[PDB]
RNA sequence: CCCAUAGUAGGCCUAAAAGCAGCCACCAAUUAAGAAAGCGUUCAAGCUCAACACCUCCCAAACAUAUA
């Protein structure tokens, strides 16, 4: 990357360009998660993950930089968002309830106050639908509403 | 600011096209009326003449003027004074080839005007498709 | 501002954020509104001089950097 | 440590809590977040008092049931026990606690472009 | 309103494959 | 050509004001 | 109630039963099928002509005047046979590539203004763009020879 | 004449009898006027119901007032109103026989094509006053072009060969599978279960 | 995100209604801006689009991870 050094002096100095392991398992992809056997197969847990995929200040890096398939970087926005809700990325700041599974930002969501009959009930919203096609292990599968 | 008229050279001041259109920016019509006569005796008197006025933030006139107008230019050609009504296939002027080429020398001339095109052939055709729009047939 | 004053060097190799900061705003559309500003700009990693009338003296090798962080810098220095 | 509890999200502003005093004009709604914040023992009572069978066995089983705020536990209690259940859910260690050879075993993935500025 | 569970969907497809078996055996 | 390459924008941009006449 | 009712009316739980089973299913592959790999001749040739007529080719960034400041130096050019013209790098990269202009390639990108001549009236342009205090002069190439501003001006004296 | 002619309240002869609201008129899939004939656009119905005179003036109203007679024609398919609708007086009891006729009504079925739109129009810029139009009709209805009528029926034929349900609607109801013919209508085996009383499932194989 | 000159304030009737009050052709310039797709003015002037050049008081409690 180059970063933008000023003290009045500014330059861009560049510095410490990263690069991937030379053994793709999987070559000839389209997204780097594609090219490494991970389509279905990440969580919002894996933060390493989620932290090669973001700026240091916690925002999400764009499109093209990453090379990323639609529903694949809307997988990585959302459980980036998901993470940073849960308290996995401390050292992303820009200088309490502790939560896991957060979709909405939690101060957008109204409570509520009157859950509907049995046949009409409002149910809280658990996990992302983005994460729906992920490989089970149980055999009751992800229940996104409580 | 940038104002362009079609005021012609036979009366000075008409009247309201050009009293109130000229009242926003603050002018001297008086100075305009006798640069436009002045603009009318250095040219053919009864025409026409679109002028290139901008008005300064200093408050002073620059009018340049270049070639008569297009639409009563062609209808004297043709000896019309009121022109067609549908302009699709209705005519009143024959119009032969070589009058629009002898007129169209004296045509691409001006600055103001930005007919400044080098060869014959772009102007000529300019002014027949021109033509093709009023009720003018192009002769031969 | 009252004076800018930007080189680059397009005989070696080039740098296209300089020559987009000549096109889109070191033109006659900012300084339609912006009168009192004087550019120059002269051509042979590039350099941008911004000389403020009031005490500030700014200094810029545009090589690396993109277009759009040096005109919100400028921007930032203009809202000072 | 009933004040270190974790809803699985949204649930920290959705979930409420109804009661009502017999009076007119006493029925109170008051949210996960601030009933969490008026009695930090509230939230986990209230889904074992739900999980029980609801008999007249139930308040006794309440009673042998002692739920503390924090990590102190009074010595009394603290003597009496033998096993310790194991936590139900794994909890997710953050990126501070990762060792160094467990960041440098998963691999990058993807070159950056040489020039970009983050 | 009544809902369809998984179960039901099963139970229904249990039963339509047997009758499936019945549909072949009585075609000979 | 020229001129013929200038006709079809001409028909292009016929074509875009006469998609835009509801919007 | 009747066979048609205004509203949706429910089923038998059978019906319904029926209705969910006998749904359609989609065929989801084993792999993602998204995560799997005149005009033109008219710049052609007329570029082209404009390689084979000039004996060197000039440019600049003519983008920095209103459009009568582009009609005053169309008109101060055109008193000179000087051909000024516009058209796209996406294209005058190839157009650089087929005319062996190797020490051309880094020149033409962004917004570039050709400037084509036969004989030098160049001190004209040159205080044209000092009476300006901007627009600079882009480098060119005199047969098969690069020039910068020292050149520009070594050549124009 | 480029435009919608004017349709009239009730026929010029009156009907004197009453005739009883046959509902199997709206039911099921049309079979008058459901492929396009010298024209270009229409609004094809979704489902059935009743086009009231309301409707007929809403529409005329609607298409001609955004309208361009040099460009566009646009002719009828659904005829006049003629089935008449009774109405008994208003806060009346029961019995006393049927009540006078109200309204004449067009009863219209699923895949009927409404009106036709001809011309040297586009798909465009006649998407906008058809949808409007359309949302204003009382049954689902959608602005179909010919490309777009044939481009849905392929789709139909596509969903239907590639399912991967063993298991489709005309399948267990004609072969009896379940004895379950005893909740079915007999409609059912013509309609295979795509149409459920007035409305008709797109989606649904 | 851009970017908008000119034959021309297209003629007809209209005090003038100029692409925008209405009829008709809707040609043409460099290399490209439509005798005109929406604000806007009695009318103008100004503004956006395509295209050019970068591209009565809620109501079980709860729970997304252990092989059906
Ligand atoms: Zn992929």
């Amino acid at each position: 990357f180059r970063e933008v050094v000023e003290t009045t002096i500014i330059e861009g100095r560049i510095t410490a360009t990263p690069k991937e392991s030379p053994n793709p398992p999987n070559p000839s992809g389209q997204c780097p998660i594609c090219r490494w056997n991970l389509k279905h197969k990440y969580n919002y847990d894996d933060v390493l993950l989620l932290s090669q995929f973001i700026r240091p200040h916690g925002g999400m890096l764009p499109r093209k930089i990453t090379g990323l398939c639609q529903e694949e970087h809307r997988k990585i926005e959302e459980c980036v968002k998901m993470a940073h809700r849960a308290g996995l990325l401390p050292n992303h700041r820009p200088r309490q309830l502790n939560r896991y599974l957060t979709r909405w930002a939690p101060g957008s969501v109204k409570p509520i106050y009157k859950k509907g009959p049995r046949w009409n009930r409002v149910r809280m919203p658990v996990g992302s639908p983005l994460l729906r096609d992920n490989v089970c292990y149980s055999r009751t599968p992800w229940k996104l509403y409580h | 600011g940038v104002i362009r008229a079609i005021v012609r050279a036979g009366l000075a001041m008409p009247g309201p096209p050009l009293g109130p259109v000229l009242g926003q920016r603050g002018v001297s019509i008086n100075q305009f009326c006798k640069e436009f006569n002045e603009r009318t005796k250095d040219i053919k008197e009864g025409i026409p003449l679109p002028t290139k006025i901008l008005v300064k933030p200093d408050r002073t006139f620059e009018i340049k003027i270049g070639q008569p107008t297009v639409s009563y230019f062609l209808k004297a050609a043709a000896g019309i004074e009121k022109g067609a009504r549908q302009t699709g296939k209705e005519v009143a002027g024959l119009v032969t080839l070589k009058h629009v080429y002898e007129i169209a020398r004296i045509k691409a001339q001006d600055e103001a005007f930005a007919l400044q095109d080098v060869p014959l052939s772009s102007v000529v055709r300019s002014i027949i498709g021109s033509a093709r729009s009023l009720g003018i047939r192009v002769v031969k | 501002v009252k004076q800018v004053r930007v080189q680059f060097c397009p005989f070696e190799k080039n740098v296209e954020s300089t020559r987009t900061f000549l096109q889109t705003v070191s033109s006659e559309k900012v300084r339609s509104t912006n009168l009192n500003c004087s550019v120059i700009a002269d051509v042979r990693e590039p350099c941008v001089d911004v000389l403020f009338g009031d005490g500030h003296r700014l200094i810029m090798r545009g090589a690396h950097l993109t277009a759009l962080e040096m005109l919100t810098a400028f921007a930032s220095h203009i809202r000072a | 440590n009933t004040r270190h509890i974790a809803f699985s999200g949204n649930k920290w502003e959705q979930k409420v809590y109804s009661s009502h005093t017999g009076y007119p004009g006493g029925f109170r709604q008051v949210t996960a977040a601030q009933l969490h914040l008026r009695d930090p023992v509230a939230i986990v009572k209230l889904a074992i008092y739900g999980m029980l069978p609801k008999n007249l066995h139930r308040r006794t089983m309440m009673e042998r049931l002692h739920l503390f705020p924090d990590e102190y536990i009074p010595e009394d209690i603290l003597k009496n026990l033998v096993e310790e259940l194991p936590q139900p859910r794994k909890i997710p260690k953050r990126l501070d606690e990762y060792t160094q050879e467990e960041i440098d075993a998963f691999p990058r993935l993807w070159t950056p472009p040489e020039d970009y500025r983050l | 309103p009544r809902f369809v569970s998984l179960r039901a969907k099963q139970n229904m497809i249990r039963r339509l494959e047997i009758e499936a078996e019945n549909h072949y055996w009585l075609s000979m | 050509s020229r001129e013929y390459w200038r006709r079809l924008r001409k028909q292009n941009i016929w074509r875009h004001n006469r998609l835009s006449k509801n919007k | 109630s009747k066979a048609v009712t205004r509203h949706r009316r429910v089923m038998h739980f059978q019906r319904q039963k029926l209705m969910a089973v006998t749904e359609y299913i989609p065929p989801k592959p084993a792999i993602h099928p998204s995560c799997l790999p005149g005009l033109i001749r008219l710049l052609r040739r007329e570029i082209a002509a404009v390689f084979q007529d000039n004996r060197m080719i000039a440019v600049c960034q003519n983008v920095a005047l209103s459009a009568e400041d582009k009609l005053l130096m169309r008109h101060q050019l055109r008193k000179h046979k000087i051909l000024m013209k516009v058209f796209p790098n996406q294209v005058l990269k190839p157009f650089l590539e087929d005319s062996k202009y190797q020490n051309l390639l880094p020149l033409f990108v962004g917004h570039n203004m050709l400037l084509v001549s036969e004989e030098p009236k160049v001190k004209e342009m040159v205080r044209i763009l000092r009476t300006v205090p901007f627009l600079p002069l882009l480098g060119g190439c005199i047969d098969d020879t690069i020039l910068s501003r020292q050149g520009f001006i070594n050549y124009s004296k | 004449k480029p435009k919608l002619r004017f349709i009239e309240r009730a026929p010029l002869v009156p009907k004197v009898r009453r005739e009883p609201k046959n509902l199997s008129d709206i039911r099921g899939p049309s079979t008058e006027a459901t492929e396009f004939t010298e024209g270009n656009f229409a609004i094809l119905a979704l489902g059935g119901g009743y086009l009231h005179w309301g409707h007929f003036e809403m529409m005329r109203l609607t298409i001609n007032r955004s309208m361009d007679p040099k460009n566009m024609f646009a002719i009828w398919r659904v005829p006049a109103p003629f089935k008449p609708i009774t109405r008994k007086s208003v806060g009346h009891r029961m019995g006393g026989g049927k009540g006078a006729i109200d309204h004449y009504v067009t009863p219209v079925k699923a895949g009927r094509l409404v009106v036709e739109m001809g011309g040297r129009c586009e798909f465009e810029e006649v998407q906008g006053f058809l949808d409007q139009v359309a949302h204003k009709l009382p049954f689902a209805a959608k602005a179909v072009s010919r490309g777009t009528l044939e481009k849905m029926r392929k789709d139909q034929e596509e969903r239907e060969r590639n399912n991967q349900n063993p298991w489709t609607f005309e399948r267990i109801a004609t072969a009896n599978m379940l004895g379950i013919r005893k909740v079915l209508s007999p409609y059912d085996l013509t309609h295979k279960g795509k149409y459920w009383g007035k409305f008709y499932m797109p989606k649904r194989v």
